[PDB]
Order: C-alpha cells, then structure tokens, then sequence
C-alpha cells in the first residue's frame, strides 16, 4: 500500500 | 529534467494543465504526457500529476494501479523498493544519483511506465461505447463513419492480432446497406483508400 | 525534444486549419532536423482525423516494404524508429557520412498527406 | 508490415 | 476379394441392399456401389446385382446396358462378365504379372447402367431448378449440384451450366451480387460474397 | 494399414462415403475422416479422396491445396502423394527405423484443404450468431461453438471471441447475469450460472 | 488392446467420434465411452481423446482432472497417462501375474472428468422437472431418471430424490394415487399403480 487514499501523489508517510 | 536537477518550465506545468482540462481523457493525452516527461524525475513526475484540479475521481482510479504495480514490484526485489519509485521516501538526490549512476537505473522510465499503464485503464473506462457497437447511420456519409470506427478502435484494449481482425472484418461487416455491397464487391485485399473513394459520391 | 509550444503549433493546424494542400510544407517547416521519436510523438499528438492518420499509417507501411525489398545497416522497419533505438538513431545522424533516416521518414509522411489532401 | 492498423505510430513489437 | 478367393462378408451386401431399398436410386448410390465392391471378382458383383432385381425395369437397363459392352467387347464378353466363365478362372486373370483386370471392369460397366438408371429416377432436370426468394445461397448449390451430377452431360457443358445458368437462376437479392462479382468467378468467390445474405 | 500392405476394409470407405454425400461438409467432417483413414498408406488415401470427385469445386480445391504443399516440400512432393512412388515404396519409408511419417504428413496436407472447404460450406459468420428470445442458453452455445469451430482464424483471435463477443450477443435477460458474473470468467462458471433462465 | 500391441479398429474410432460430435454430452456418453474403449492400452484411449479437443473448453476440463489425479498418484503420473511411458512399457505393466491395470486405472480417471462435462452441459436441475398436466407417468419417470443420473450428488442424496422429490413435482390427478400408495413404496409398485392414468 505504497499511496494512500486521499493523500497527494508523493506524500510521505 | 536532469543536466544536476532543473525546474520544470511553468509553460510546461500550464500545458499539461489545460490539456487534461480541455481534453476529457480522449486517448491522445497518452502520448501529450509521454511529450511533456522526457527526462523527468520522479518527483517532478509527481508535481505533474498533482497539479490536475478537475477529474479528481479518475485521478484515483490511477492511484490504486499504481499501487497493484508497486506491489509487483516489491515481490521482485526481496536498492530502491516499490515506494522509492514512486518518490514517497526517496530524497532528490537519491533520485538524481540513481539515473545518473553508470549504469543508470531508470527510475523516470519505470515510473511513466506505471502511471501510462494506469492511463490506458483510465481512458478505457471513459471510452464512450464499445467498438461493436459502432455501426454506420443510413444516410451518415461514409468518410465520418470510418473515421469515427477508427477512433472507437484506437480507445479500446486488445493485442495486436485482435485489432489485426478487427480491421479486416468488423468495419466491412457493420457499415450500411448501400455501401455493404460495393465493399463486399470490392475484395479482401482492397486498401482503405480505394474503399473510402468507392463510397465517396454516396 | 520538441517544445511544447511548438508541438502544440502542430496540433492546432490540423485542428484549425483542417485539411488542405498548405499543411504538407507547414508540416515541413515544424520538422526541420526532427528524429524519429520525434516525428512519431509529432503524429501521434494528432486527435482528431483519424482515418486520414490510418492511410498515412499504410502509406508508411508499403514504402518501408518497397525500401526493405530493395535492399548496423538500417532495415525496412528501422526507418519508422519503431524498431530502434534512440541511441542508434543519434548515431546514424552523428555518424560520418550520415544517413538521413529522418529525410526518408519525411518524404514518405509527406507523399501520404498528398494522398490524403488528394482525397479531400 | 511495419506498422500494423489500430497500433500508435512507432510503437516497438 | 482375393486373398484363393473370398467371399463377400454377409454384412456387407446387407449394407448394398439398404441403399438399393431406401435411396430410391438418389445420385449417391454411385459412389456407395464403387466402394463396396472395391476390389472384387466378376463372381462376386453378379452376387450384389441380384438384389437389383426386385425392379423389373432398373434390372433390365443393366441386361442391356452389359450386353453391349459384351458384344463390344468381342476371356470373351461373357466370360468376363461371368455368364460363362468359373471362379477359379477369374482369379487367374486378376492373379497375374502383369494383372489383365477382370473385375475392375465389369464394374466399369456397371456404373454405366447406374448413370443410366440415376437419370431416368431424377426427379426434375436442371433447367427447372429456380431459388427462393428467402433460401440461403449455401443450401441452394447443394440442391444444384446434386442435379447437375444427375443430367450428365458431356464435361464442357457442366462447366457453362455452372458458370452461366447458375446465376442466372438465382434469386433477384442474390443475382445482384454475383453478375456485380464478374464473369469467370469461381465458386469460393461466389459463395463467401452471398455467405449471409 | 500395415500388417505387407493391407487394403482398406469395404464396409470402411462406405462409412466415408456416408460422411461426403450426406453431411454437406458441416464442421465435423474433420474428426471422422481423421478417424477412418487412422494408419493409412499413401495410397489408400488417394482411394478415400475419389470419393470426393463428386463435387467438381470441392475436390479442385484439394488439387492445388496438396500442390502447394508439394512444392514447398521440395521421397518427393509427387512421390509422397502417391502420384509417381508405389506402394511397395511407401511402406518402406514407414516401416523404418526411425520411420520417416508419410501416410502422416499427407494426413496433415489434406486436414489443411478439408478445412479450406468446410470455410466455404459454413452457413454463417460467427458475427451474425444472435441469442433467441427464449432460446436455451445450454444450446446456444453449442450453436456458436459449431460456428467458431468452423470460422479457423488463428488461436488469440479466437479466445478473445469467446471471452467477449459470445458475451456481447447473448439476449438481454442472460446478458445482464454473464455481465454481472464478471471479466474473465471461465466456461464453466457462466452456463451454471444461467442453467434454467 | 492386447492379442503385443493391437491398434484400434478404424471404424471404431469412427462410432466413438460420432458419439461426440451428436450426442452433444448427453447423460449416456459415459456407458457408450465405457465400452468402445474396453481393453484398451493408455496410448489408446491418448487416441480417442484427440477427437474430444474440437472443444476447447471441454478438453481443457480433462486435462486439469487428469493432472490432479496424476500428481494424487505419486509407473508415475505421466507414466500411466501415456505422456511419458511407450507402448510396450504399458503392455508389460498389464501383461503381468499379478497384472497392474493401467489401462482400467486411466479409464477411471477419464469418467471423472467427463462426469464432471455432463453436469456442465446438463440442461436442466432437477427441482425444474415437473410433471404435464397430460403426460404419461411412464414417460416422466424415463425424463426424471435421465436428469438424476446427469446431477450426480452423493449416493444418499439421491435416495431422498426418488423417495420424496419424485412425488412431491408430480402432477395433481397422479399425486394423489403415489401419495395414497404410502412411503418407501418401490419404484416397481408406482408405476403400475400409475400405469394408464
């Protein structure tokens, strides 16, 4: 699950 | 864009804008993308892809194949990881040394494959109807209707032989009364032209 | 690569302008010392006219196969780029003496747009 | 047959 | 058959007899009566001719229609036909280097009454033959040629009957397509141009 | 067959016979006649095919299929087709050790005509096979089979129409459960899923 | 079979084709397959499953069935199956005092997996039979039996259908006599109890 939903492309964890 | 990184140009950014704007997702925003990313990080590919203010629902569809690929990813390797591509938790400079190292690991390359692979599915799931659908109207003239089966054909998704067939049957097999006899007449081995010039006067 | 704008020049002609005998030489002039890759991503970008770009396609198609027929030394296919590479590509236009695949890929393209323009 | 109907334009096989 | 001499297995003239009763002599009994009775000795093919008997007429077009290439003929011509001769002797003549084939043909005469009896049992000559207006072209042919290998004729004129009055007969839907295929066409052609129609 | 060559049995060439005259050509055609010539000289194929000299335009199309195919194998092309070699000549080739296959490889030349013919006798385009309003789903697909089976283009092409084009002609009571079922889907799932409707 | 290797008749090749090609999988597949192939080495019956891959999806359910029980095996699974072993290999497994049954074993698998086919193609489930308001029981019962023997649940289970199924979808006028006839009545006593009604 590298990218969440939601979240921007490339947003860290 | 790689020299040491360089910023990407703000008229680039603004044309990609408009062109996902204007365009819907008709299939030639394909290669636009493919124009517009030469050489480009990952990060400056995640700065592209996040500036789309519209369309935000077929955004994601994206997100989640990226992911599935990812994933494939990280079952290949037990070095960058899945992550690492798509620019998540990996430094600029890390990046940069990664394609810039001899031998060149093509982080940017991989990561236009994934997000083009998702396109593809994006812009199957906006294709408007299926090429079997696609049939010629009585009185629509013969030029509108190829050039619209053609499209259909470009948008949707099957390998080569497939189209191959497509091409060579479906077309003759769907067009209207009138002209189904003069290209049934005509042959299998007649080429595009001389079937659109036969019609041409109907 | 091309910029942006103009690629974008490109697609506005064919857009705007639709169809006509004038397009071939403008089409010329976006063109001037243009790699294969560059030429492809060049017709690709086109939307719309779709069929016209299905009879460039073949156009293509029986000038590669009369070139192969009449004949690393570039093959039939070579000349379109669609088997090759990039590198080979800057090499063959950097090589001493040069081979002007791009040329050949030009007249080819051009000779189907006077067919298409024959058509209309 | 270089380019096969339906396929983009230098598209590798 | 041969082996000394063989006699025709029981079942298999169980077999002749079944076209003889029941095809009412349709074109294909040729094809049938020239396998079954492949390589057999003048002897044996009297044996399956006997069950042309139950037809007082079909059996005398055959009496005839031998008695002329007997006569023609003039082993005599009704040795050969085994009116006269015996069954070892028929042997001898098929068992031989180089063979002097005996029963090969008789059976080429045979298969001459049956064209003769084949014509007289068709059930309507070809130039009666018309399509219907809603029959598919691909049963159509199958109907004609099953007539046309009836008629026979000489071999050129098949070939303009099916060539000319083929077309000509068809339906108008149909006749449309195959006078706009050309002149010359052959039957691929015709029929893959008329496949749904 | 080979046990010294042995000739076909009578009763065997009537049941080929059986399979021309009557069949009209329908797709299975293929598997029989693969059947009944099963371990057959060189020559005997050649009497089997005699049997389709009934139809002039069928058996032309066998004439240039194995011409082609004789050629291109340039035992000789006229010699593995029996038109000059004899059959002492062929049993030697196949009684061999290793054996060179030439009953085999004819076997393999005429499947290639035989489907060229049954292309032409086939009713109608798998395009035009449509779901009736009530029609059993169990025997629509043996009707579209039928058809596939007889339309011969390459492998991929096929699987892609028996993946999504049978999908899409089915009628619309049955479209709306094979759709639902979901892409993909094996044979087997999608008849029991529409085993009564 | 064994007399040494036997080939396979050519005509019997010929009845066994014809059962797939026309019975369209019916329920009565199974016995006629069972006996056309009695006695038969595992290279043999690898002959007669050739004539079943004129249906992609058919064949492929063999080869998953077969591979499953190929593998549960472990002569090693693809030893057995002919795939790996000779013929003469096979014939010494057989020919053997004790003998091991090879060819009998391969033939169990196979009626698995075309067990598993018939369900597949089976028309209609059996909770959708129900008697016509006219038609004879003696009819009814042949109907029911053919769709029973088709749905292939355990043992047990079937029992319960004939005892209370059968009964229950029979129609008013012959219900009222089978129900009156008492519970475990045989299938003997119903039908008779029924016989002109």
């Amino acid at each position: 699950p590298v990218l969440f939903p939601g979240q921007p492309f490339g947003q860290p964890p | 864009p790689i020299v040491v990184h360089q910023a990407i140009s703000p008229r680039t950014l603004n044309a990609w804008v408009k062109v996902v704007e204007e365009k819907a997702f008709s299939p030639e925003v394909i290669p636009m993308f493919s124009a517009l990313s030469e050489g480009a990080t990952p990060q400056d590919l995640n700065t592209m892809l996040n500036t789309v203010g519209g369309h935000q629902a077929a955004m994601q569809m994206l997100k989640e194949t990226i992911n599935e690929e990812a994933a494939e990813w990280d079952r290949l390797h037990p070095e960058p990881r899945g992550s690492d591509i798509a620019g998540t938790t990996s430094t600029l400079q890390e990046q940069i040394g990664w394609m810039t190292h001899n031998p060149p690991i093509p982080v940017g390359e991989i990561y236009k494959r994934w997000i083009i692979l998702g396109l593809n599915k994006i812009v199957r799931m906006y294709s408007p109807t299926s090429i079997l659908d696609i049939r010629q109207g009585p009185k629509e003239p013969f030029r509108d209707y190829v050039d619209r089966f053609y499209k259909t054909l470009r948008a949707e998704q099957a390998s080569q032989e497939v189209k191959n067939w497509m091409t060579e049957t479906l077309l003759v097999q769907n067009a209207n009364p009138d002209c189904k006899t003069i290209l049934k007449a005509l042959g299998p081995g007649a080429t595009l032209e001389e079937m659109m010039t036969a019609c041409q006067g109907v």
